[PDB]
């Protein structure tokens, strides 16, 4: 069953995948690189390619070659992210709050570059490692054992 | 398509303009069930399936939800919950001639009715009574298809009609196939209340010098408020400047 | 599951089939019909052959089914109508017996011809030379002649062939449980079942015997003025019988021919719109189109466009030679065309509306299933022509579309005119056809002996018709095979049956259509009730019985000659007046060849 259907080392492709709310979105970022062992310590932005309304639950993928190398695969956490557009528009940076503290300093002043000094970020709250239910005894038993172990009914 | 064997069409990732065949004015039969024509018009949906085929000018009444017949039952059935269209056109000149346009074939014959966008293309010889049919006819035992008789002449009940159903669908995916957003020509250095795929913002808009990006479709400001909108029609940024007011 | 249920499915497919087989066969006879060839024969041999195969084995793998525990009304007619065995209850060496007698009989009467003693080489046969010869020429000699020769060397000849095709068709009757080929040709009008509507085949005799005798004191008065009028008063007797080549035919069937002779005022001109066709210039199209306009304002439907684009209205030239007999053609699948030679004539319009009144028919129980896409009877669709040809026919219609000019003037001398050539073509056979029916039952019943036959018949001749032979013919004589239907086997009671259907849905129309002034001037122009109610009736066509669509339209469920009645009131006083000195009736004692 078809239900859609579209046609359209020296360089790293980079791309994203992501299903929200039924769109599949793919945002792609071609560059050249000089390197053959492992990602270019840079920055570089991801710019959107292809949405699709397809929804297809997808859990699972895997590449795909040609018989007659090396790639890198990821993760995507739901993280809160800062970002400094440029005088036009394009990501220059970003920090991942999570990060560490600085990191969290940095997403809570809303800067790239932090004043010396104190600041708040959040608030260290200790869970219940566990949950307990206390009651007082179960002596006062109903006499179900005597309807129950009744010689004579 | 014949009525039993009627070809459906999946139509999807486009978009459908129904004004152009609501107003194209040459139909014997137009029923939007559930939905307006003009309204549909600017309506969207994840797919549309066209079952076109061809049945004589009684039967087109048989194409309803809720009907019954031969046509509606063994044929073709449409389900009581039907929000697409049914369009049916003569093919008089089309689909008959001199002599009896024969290739056309209805069901007639069935072992039970059919489910709503079922089709039935089994040939197998009816057993009306108890006589096995071996796959020959005989006593009690006929074939579920008779061929369709149309000529130039026949009656208006007995024409060559062509009859599409366009079933909407509007599934769990995002819709697909809408309408043709009809659009407007824009003014400039005017407070007028502007729509740009969903904006739907007031004020005046002027030309701009910001460079978006190709990808980019509107702009914002620090406060977060929409300030530039690149014009979907015409590939150009403007600016929006919200609508002059003042205390007196 | 039930028989009755596998009777249906059979009846169904059996329908299935027919359409595209006889759709087949009409689309081939209409190719021979327009183009006659020896490729046309040789299709409309393939195509009967075909059909004829498909019938035989549709007729024996359905009279295995039962009809007495089929409840159905509609598919109990369709099997009764498909099982209809016929000639073939007989065996092989009968059936083809009676096939061989049929065929040569037709073709004695076909190839009829009979040569004057002066020169043997000139012969005539009796269409278009004795026809014409006893029809147009008013010599006694010359009529008797032809009339003598033409019961001679045809009826002698017929005699034994027409007695064992009588014994023939009796002898399968009885196999096909009727007491005679006339119960056999009686049973078409029977209707079982229906409760208040059922009809014998024994109650069309009373029927048609009560019709005739009211009729009687109308026929005897025209006959009266017919033999006061009568151009050959040597030859007549005042109260002798009329003689039978002296009636404008051998058979005396039409009276028209007598019209000349006849006529009431022969100083009145005649309503013809012929000459105003011609400034007008109304061809076969214009006829036709008008005739469609027409047909929509009583209120039928429009015409189909595939007719005018198939149909044949006029001659097709001379390269192919085409039939130019009036026929609207059912080809079935929705196929109605009208193959007609038509030229700029009054009697061609009034033919054309009526084979287009014949196709609205048709068109109107296509909707009904093969079995049941026919008329009710054998005088149902002719009644319809019949009525809409009259229709056509009336003053008032011609003026309103300006055939017949506004400065016409309708006097009691015209009137009178028109209805007596009304009588001449219409009633004039209906004593002819009574008797001539009476004369086919009782011999196939067997009433009549052999020895007696032709006595019997010139006796009723002079008592039912008044017509008495200008000389004696034995038992040798087989003069009612003269006749197309009694040598060719089709029932003559049709065209009684036809005339009164037309005369009481013509009554029941004008009633309908509220017409002011005598039954003869009702035009049912601009009528929608009056077309709407014979649209209740049209699309029934046989699906249901006959009794019902007449009680419909009329409101009597059974034959009535009242509705003919009205129409010749007028005519009947004038008659009885103009015949107050001639003696009303005739004298069977008398005859031409007795002095
Ligand atoms: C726009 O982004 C590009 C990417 O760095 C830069 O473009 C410069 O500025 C303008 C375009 O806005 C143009 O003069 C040239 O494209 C660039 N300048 C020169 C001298 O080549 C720049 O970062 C951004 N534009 C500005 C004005 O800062
Ligand atoms: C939408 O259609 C309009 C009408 O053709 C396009 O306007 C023209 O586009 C062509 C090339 O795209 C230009 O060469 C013309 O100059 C445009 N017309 C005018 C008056 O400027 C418009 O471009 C189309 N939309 C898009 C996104 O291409
Ligand atoms: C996707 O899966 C969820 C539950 O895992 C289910 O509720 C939903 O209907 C599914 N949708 C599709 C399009 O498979
Ligand atoms: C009676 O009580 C004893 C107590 O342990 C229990 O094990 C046994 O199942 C009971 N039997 C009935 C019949 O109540």
């Amino acid at each position: 069953n078809c239900t859609f259907e579209y046609v359209s080392f020296k360089n790293l492709r980079e791309f994203v995948f992501k299903n929200i709310d039924g769109y599949f979105k793919i945002y792609s970022k071609h560059t050249p690189i000089n390197l053959v062992r492992d990602l270019p310590q840079g920055f570089s932005a991801l710019e959107p390619l292809v949405d699709l309304p397809i929804g297809i639950n997808i859990t699972r993928f895997q590449t795909l070659l040609a018989l007659h190398a090396a790639y890198y695969v990821g993760y995507l956490q739901p993280r809160t992210f800062l970002l400094k557009y440029n005088e036009n528009g394009t990501i220059t940076d970003a920090v991942d709050c999570a990060l560490d503290p600085l990191s969290e300093t940095k997403c809570t002043l809303k800067s790239f570059t932090v004043e010396k000094g104190i600041y708040q970020t959040s608030n260290f709250r200790v869970q219940p490692t566990e949950s307990i239910v206390r009651f007082p005894n179960i002596t006062n038993l109903c006499p179900f054992g005597e309807v129950f172990n009744a010689t004579r009914f | 398509a014949s009525v039993y064997a009627w070809n459906r069409k999946r139509i999807s990732n486009c978009v459908a303009d129904y004004s152009v065949l609501y107003n194209s004015a040459s139909f014997s039969t137009f029923k939007c069930y559930g939905v307006s024509p003009t309204k549909l018009n600017d309506l969207c949906f994840t797919n549309v399936y066209a079952d076109s085929f061809v049945i004589r000018g009684d039967e087109v009444r048989q194409i309803a939800p809720g009907q019954t017949g031969k046509i509606a039952d063994y044929n073709y059935k449409l389900p009581d919950d039907f929000t697409g269209c049914v369009i049916a056109w003569n093919s008089n000149n089309l689909d008959s001639k001199v002599g009896g346009n024969y290739n056309y074939l209805y069901r007639l014959f069935r072992k039970s009715n059919l489910k709503p966008f079922e089709r039935d293309i089994s040939t197998e010889i009816y057993q009306a009574g108890s006589t096995p049919c071996n796959g020959v006819e005989g006593f009690n035992c006929y074939f579920p298809l008779q061929s369709y008789g149309f000529q130039p002449t026949n009656g208006v009940g007995y024409q060559p009609y062509r009859v599409v159903v366009l079933s909407f669908e509007l599934l769990h995916a995002p819709a697909t196939v809408c309408g043709p957003k009809k659009s407007t020509n824009l003014v400039k250095n005017k407070c007028v209340n502007f729509n740009f795929n969903g904006l739907t913002g007031t004020g005046v808009l002027t030309e701009s010098n910001k460079k978006f990006l190709p990808f980019q479709q509107f702009g914002r400001d620090i406060a977060d408020t929409t300030d530039a909108v690149r014009d979907p029609q015409t590939l150009e940024i403007l600016d929006i400047t919200p609508c002059s007011f003042g205390g007196v | 599951s039930t028989i009755e249920e596998q009777a249906k499915t059979f009846l169904d497919k059996f329908n299935h089939e027919a359409e595209d087989l006889f759709y087949q066969s009409s689309l081939a006879s209409w190719n021979y019909n327009t183009n006659i060839t020896e490729e046309n024969v040789q299709n409309m041999n393939n195509a009967g052959d075909k059909w004829s195969a498909f019938l035989k084995e549709q007729s024996t793998l359905a009279q295995m089914y039962p009809l007495q525990e089929i409840q159905n009304l509609t598919v109990k007619l369709q099997l009764q109508a498909l099982q209809q065995n016929g000639s073939s209850v007989l065996s092989e060496d009968k059936s083809k017996r009676l096939n061989t007698i049929l065929n040569t009989m037709s073709t004695i009467y076909s190839t009829g011809k009979v040569c004057n003693p002066d020169n043997p080489q000139e012969c005539l046969l009796l269409e278009p030379g004795l026809n014409e010869i006893m029809a147009n020429s008013l010599d006694y000699n010359e009529r008797l002649w032809a009339w003598e020769s033409w019961r001679s060397e045809v009826g002698k000849q017929l005699r034994p062939l027409y007695e064992e095709y009588v014994v023939l068709k009796n002898e399968m009757a009885r196999a096909n449980h009727y007491e005679d080929y006339g119960d056999y040709w009686r049973g078409d009008y029977e209707v079982n079942g229906v409760d208040g509507y059922d009809y014998s085949r024994g109650q069309l005799i009373e029927d048609v015997e009560h019709t005739f005798e009211e009729i009687k004191p109308l026929y005897e008065h025209l006959h009266a003025y017919v033999r006061a009028k009568l151009a050959y008063p040597s030859y007549i007797s005042p109260i002798g019988c009329l003689p039978a080549h002296l009636l404008g035919d051998m058979w005396g069937r039409f009276w028209t021919n007598l019209y000349s002779l006849t006529v009431p005022f022969g100083q009145k001109p005649n309503i013809d719109v012929t000459d105003a066709m011609v400034d007008q210039a109304w061809d076969a199209q214009r006829i036709f189109k008008e005739a469609e306009k027409f047909f929509v304002s009583v209120g039928l439907p429009n015409m189909t466009q595939g007719f005018w684009e198939n149909s044949m209205l006029t001659d097709p030239g001379n390269v192919q030679k085409a039939v130019c007999h009036p026929t609207a053609w059912d080809l079935g699948k929705g196929d109605f065309r009208i193959l007609m030679c038509t030229k700029v004539t009054m009697d061609d319009f009034l033919t054309a509306h009526h084979e287009m009144g014949h196709i609205q028919y048709d068109m109107a129980y296509a909707a009904q299933p093969f079995l049941l896409r026919n008329g009710a009877n054998e005088g149902f669709h002719e009644a319809v022509g019949e009525i809409m040809s009259l229709s056509a026919a009336t003053p008032k219609h011609l003026k309103s579309i300006g055939l017949l000019s506004p400065d016409f003037q309708e006097d009691n001398e015209t009137e009178i005119n028109f209805l007596l050539k009304q009588a001449l073509t219409i009633v004039g056979t209906l004593p002819f056809t009574y008797m001539l029916e009476k004369w086919r039952w009782m011999v196939f019943k067997g009433e009549i002996p052999k020895d007696q036959w032709m006595k019997k018949w010139w006796e009723m001749k002079r008592e039912i018709v008044g017509v008495v032979e200008p000389v004696p013919h034995d038992e040798t004589y087989c003069d009612p095979a003269s006749l197309f239907h009694v040598s060719n086997d089709y029932s003559f009671i049709r065209y009684y049956t036809r005339t009164l259907y037309q005369f009481q849905f013509q009554e029941a129309l004008c009633q309908a259509a509220k017409h002011e002034g005598p039954l003869h001037k009702c035009d049912i122009s601009n009528s929608t009730e009056a077309g709407q109610k014979l649209f209740n009736m049209l699309r029934l066509g046989k699906s249901e019985p006959w009794t019902l669509a007449l009680e419909n339209v009329v409101g009597a469920k059974n034959m009535n000659v009242r509705p003919l009645l009205n129409y010749f009131e007028p005519l009947f006083t004038w008659l009885k007046d103009q015949n107050k000195n001639s003696f009303v009736g005739w004298s069977t004692d008398w005859s031409p060849y007795a002095d």
